[PDB]
């Protein structure tokens, strides 16, 4: 609460950014009607730090060091830019890197319990150039997934994954078999957001059965694959139990494990917990209930830009970003722009220009899904592919469904990275021949005349 | 070694209850020297002894439609063949020659397998319901 | 209504699908199988190519044939029946005898 | 059933698979290997292209051949046997003796 | 066995691989190199295109040739030796004399 001292527009963005004095968050914030905007933005900064509610004391009144401050505010453009003391984000004991539970607590969570903020969508932020290397940070990410997959640590591109067909009600071993089938296809999978310990398919049997399915699928394909276990729980120690179990369950492939956290329903405590004991494993942020915040049905909480840019901060090795081809506008929360922001360590956001030395990359995770042929178009717009797919029939309406199409759209990048695009690897890889054959909805126009060079009779 | 002497050491260790002495002396006889005895909480006021003979294990029918004795709520097959698949069953492709051969023999079949997926299970359900082959999985 | 395929087109109907007598015995469930076999319903005037005279296609109405049921094969609703439209090349073989 | 391929088409059946005598001695397990060799069952009347006369195909029934087992080759069920159907261009060479 | 490649096809065997005398002296390790040079074992009857007469292929048995050891060549097992099959267009030149 309070606006006094919390208005500090005299703070220079240069020393805050380049001097690294503060974490700097740009909010598109609108108050409720009749509230003073600058007071609301400053009052929102108090919720974004110390709280300071009714009264603060230390046996002798006052408290004045913890405050995150507004440093640019402008009512008519709905802009609220808040600068956060680096002391707000207390260092995790596992690595000395700041607990992202604080950051969410101070941006899109307990601080959003402020009611006279109608919404405060953060469109961008900055994190101090040096101390950034001591943000929670994704000690595993796409780059380490590349390493366990045997890809080069630079531009190992698309780690292909799916939302298992037909989504809910698929029992653990049919689900594991759908994972096996998919892993006769591609590379990566998650549990669904209800597929925790919920009785239709609990985690332990599913992850045991899914892990077997992964080893079977690996043995039957000669290439490594990955699963994201839904560790999301109401008890952080049950989350740890799910995380430990999946690592112990995959065992010789424990480094293959991903940790699906439905971070919005799980909270950043669950995210921070799933990053803690599991630094050598892929924290998969997922977006249960996100219609309350990121979707256009709401203006509150995160934009998809900061949603995933903070997934970098989270040490969420990846995050459900939305859909890879993003409409209307770019830079402003485009998944394509996010894929830069997460996978290239030098990028411009809609309010801040930032580097990402020392803290490492983050992985965009794609729902809905481009076909295997449109994705080299996204790759050509992204100039890389360093993302994860996690989609259904949009990418996996292949003639082999989730299977061969999921190999195909990995190799679709590899051809793009060779500067040949996907045409060449569809000549090389049968799954991509079947993918041009499966996706004429884009295939016959996004990458020209495959039909004569690719395949034989009727492709 | 005699039943009476064992019933005493039972009674004494039970703190002087003849009922357990008799009960344990009975159990030791019926299960044989290699048999195994266990104890668990009952429900009625009386103690009770359940003896299981042959082989038993804690797995049921994979579908209710296999119930061929709905008055009992149970499955029974007589003179069945037994197929032991150390695998998933996923496709009837896998089953066709076996089911034909069992269909050739006309005897019912029990399937004990790692799992029987919906496609195979549904196909067995149709063929068992329509009486082409008696099958349980 | 009769229909005239306008050269190289052939009109057919598929035989029965998922024949319920696999191996002659087991009443198979659905497996998304589709028969590659059909009956020739209409045949085009011939082949227009090479500026030669329009030579006829070798199949005739009432032929039973094996055809590649690929995406290039279209299908249409006529008299509420389903029918299939294809080139001669899409037919693989004739079911003789 | 006998079948007549409708020009340029050729039909074969595959030889034995995963012959259990690697080096003539060791009984191989499965390695997902498949034989590229088969016996010619029927041959089309000839080649229709270029306005020329329908010249015959060079293989004949009872030939044993090496073929490119690529996506152009389709497969079909006849007499409950499997059979394979291909262009002449998918046959690579003829195996004598 | 003898084999006749069926028009435009040519059969070759590769020359020796990874000659152990780099600069004639240094024994190269395995360096993924494969000889573009092989000896022609059999040559097809000719080329059938364009309705001309079947002119023969320009290579003959016992020619030693540089070939594109690329995606076009295919390979088969015969008399337990390996051999390669390619179009004439795979062969880039005859190293003569």
């Amino acid at each position: 609460d309070q606006s006094s001292r919390y208005v500090n527009l005299a703070l220079k963005e240069e020393d805050l950014i380049a001097g690294g004095e503060h974490v700097l968050c740009a909010y598109i914030m609108k108050p409720k009607a009749g509230y003073g905007y600058v007071a609301t933005a400053a009052h929102f900064a108090a919720e974004s730090s110390t709280g300071t509610n009714v009264e603060v004391c230390t046996t002798d009144d006052f408290t004045r060091g913890v405050d995150a401050l507004v440093y640019e505010v402008d009512e008519a453009r709905e802009l609220t830019k808040i600068a956060y003391p680096v002391a707000l984000f207390d260092r995790n004991i596992t690595d000395g890197k700041a607990m992202i539970a604080s950051f969410l607590t101070l941006t899109m969570g307990n601080n959003q319990g402020m009611g006279d903020v109608e919404y405060a969508k953060m469109h961008d932020f900055y994190v101090p150039e040096a101390y950034r290397a001591l943000f929670d940070g994704p000690s595993v990410n796409i780059s380490a997934l590349w390493k366990v997959l045997g890809r080069p640590e630079v531009d190992g591109g698309l780690v292909v994954g799916t939302i298992i067909k037909p989504k809910l009600g698929l029992r653990p071993k049919p689900f594991a078999e759908a994972c096996h089938a998919f892993w006769l296809g591609g590379d990566f999978i998650k549990n669904d957001e209800p597929q925790g310990n919920q009785p239709f398919a609990p985690l332990r049997d599913t992850i045991a059965l899914v892990a077997d399915a992964m080893r079977r699928a690996q043995d039957e394909t000669g290439e490594a694959k990955l699963f994201s276990a839904n560790i999301t729980a109401d008890d952080p120690f049950e989350i740890i139990a799910r995380g430990e179990y999946v690592l112990e369950t995959f065992g010789e492939n424990a480094s293959h494990v991903a940790l699906l956290v439905d971070g919005y329903v799980a909270g950043a405590a669950a995210i921070t917990t799933a990053r803690r004991r599991f630094p050598d494993n892929f924290l998969h942020y997922h977006r249960a209930g996100h219609g309350a915040v990121t979707s256009p049905q709401s203006k509150r909480g995160y934009t998809a830009f900061v949603h995933c840019k903070m997934a970098r901060l989270q040490g969420a090795s990846g995050i459900h970003t939305g859909t890879m081809g993003f409409g209307k506008m770019e830079g402003e929360s485009s998944d394509r722009a996010i894929a830069y922001m997460l996978t290239q360590d030098e990028a411009q956001g809609p309010f801040y220009r930032q580097s990402w030395g020392g803290m490492k990359a983050c992985t965009p995770i794609i729902s809905g899904g481009m076909n295997a042929l449109r994705m080299p178009g996204f790759f050509e717009n992204l100039g890389n592919a360093n993302v994860i797919l996690t989609a259904g029939g949009g990418a996996f309406g292949h003639i082999d469904g989730p299977v061969a199409g999921a190999r195909s759209l990995r190799q679709a990048w590899q051809a793009w990275r060779d500067g040949v695009p996907v045409l060449d690897y569809a000549r090389e890889h049968k799954e991509l021949a079947r993918a041009f054959e499966s996706f004429p909805g884009d295939a016959d126009q996004i990458y020209p005349g495959w039909r004569k060079a690719l395949g034989v009779e009727d492709t | 070694s005699d039943s009476k002497a064992i019933a005493q050491v039972g009674t004494i260790s039970a703190n002087s209850d003849e009922t357990v002495g008799k009960l344990i002396a009975e159990a030791m006889d019926k299960v044989g020297k290699e048999g195994v005895i266990t104890v668990e909480d009952g429900t009625g006021l009386q103690d009770e002894l359940d003896v299981v003979e042959g082989m038993q294990f804690d797995r049921g029918y994979l579908s209710p439609y296999f119930i061929n004795k709905p008055e009992t709520g149970a499955v029974e097959l007589e003179s069945p063949f037994i197929l032991l698949a150390d695998k998933k069953i996923s496709n009837i492709r896998e089953m066709l020659p076996v089911l034909e051969a069992v269909a050739k023999a006309g005897k019912p079949l029990l399937i004990i397998a790692e799992d029987v997926e919906g496609e195979a299970l549904a196909t067995l359900v149709v063929n068992t319901m329509r009486g082409i082959v008696k099958v349980a999985a | 209504m009769n229909i005239r395929p306008l050269h190289d087109r052939v009109i057919v109907k598929r035989k029965e699908v998922e024949t319920k007598s696999a191996g002659g015995i087991v009443l198979t469930g659905s497996a998304a199988a589709k028969s590659t076999r059909g009956e020739v319903l209409a045949v085009g005037n011939g082949r227009i190519l090479e500026n030669g005279e329009v030579k006829p296609l070798d199949v005739k109405v009432g032929d039973i044939v094996i055809f590649n049921d690929g995406y290039g094969v279209k299908s249409e609703k006529i008299d509420n029946e389903e029918v299939l439209i294809m080139s001669e090349s899409d037919i693989l073989a004739i079911v003789e005898a």
